[PDB]
């Protein structure tokens, strides 16, 4: 799977488009922090020290609907092989209604380390119409995130999230 | 989905 096969998708997809194993890198996400850059309140934070932990599912409240741009705070390891191009795309649709697509480079990855990356999401404007069916509607808003090294899928993961606080 | 992978 390249980025070509993603970029398009109009839908959620039906399953994982790879398998753990297709990680030859060890790219491990070790932190995951989202911050709204208008109040630098902290949405979500988490650290570790059949699904695979590959699906996540968050609770957020209805203002987050109204957000202009939440940064995210990556950190992950990286194992012994380089790792060049790192790329994300990820892609969040309301009901198979496609919302946005973001498509983050990650900056230089350093091999054997852990590594830190800034992604910023500016927020698409969404109609009151379908700001009151997400929150009306928790976990049909779903997302896809499509990792990619070298223009090749190393990893997918899935998240659903409810609006309703 | 970098959420998943931190837990």
């Amino acid at each position: 799977i390249g980025p070509e096969d993603v970029l398009g998708l109009q839908r959620i997809t039906g399953d994982y488009l790879c398998s753990p194993e297709e990680n030859i890198y060890k790219i491990d996400f070790v932190r995951f922090k989202i911050r709204d850059m208008d109040s630098g309140t902290v949405l979500f934070e988490i650290k570790k020290p059949p699904n695979a932990g590959r699906f996540v599912r968050y609770q957020f409240t209805p203002a987050f609907l109204r957000l202009r741009q939440v940064g995210a705070t990556v950190e992950f390891t990286v194992g012994d092989k380089p790792v060049n191009n790192f790329r994300m795309i990820e892609r969040h649709y309301f009901r198979n209604q496609l919302l946005k697509s973001f498509d983050f480079h990650f900056g230089f990855c350093i091999p054997s380390s852990k590594n830190t990356c800034e992604h910023i999401y500016d927020f698409p404007p969404l109609s009151e119409e379908l700001i009151s069916e997400m929150i009306r509607h928790p976990y049909e808003t779903q997302s896809d995130s499509f990792y990619f090294v070298d223009d090749r899928l190393v990893m997918h993961n899935k998240a659903d999230y409810s609006y309703s606080g | 989905g970098a959420g998943a992978s931190a837990e």
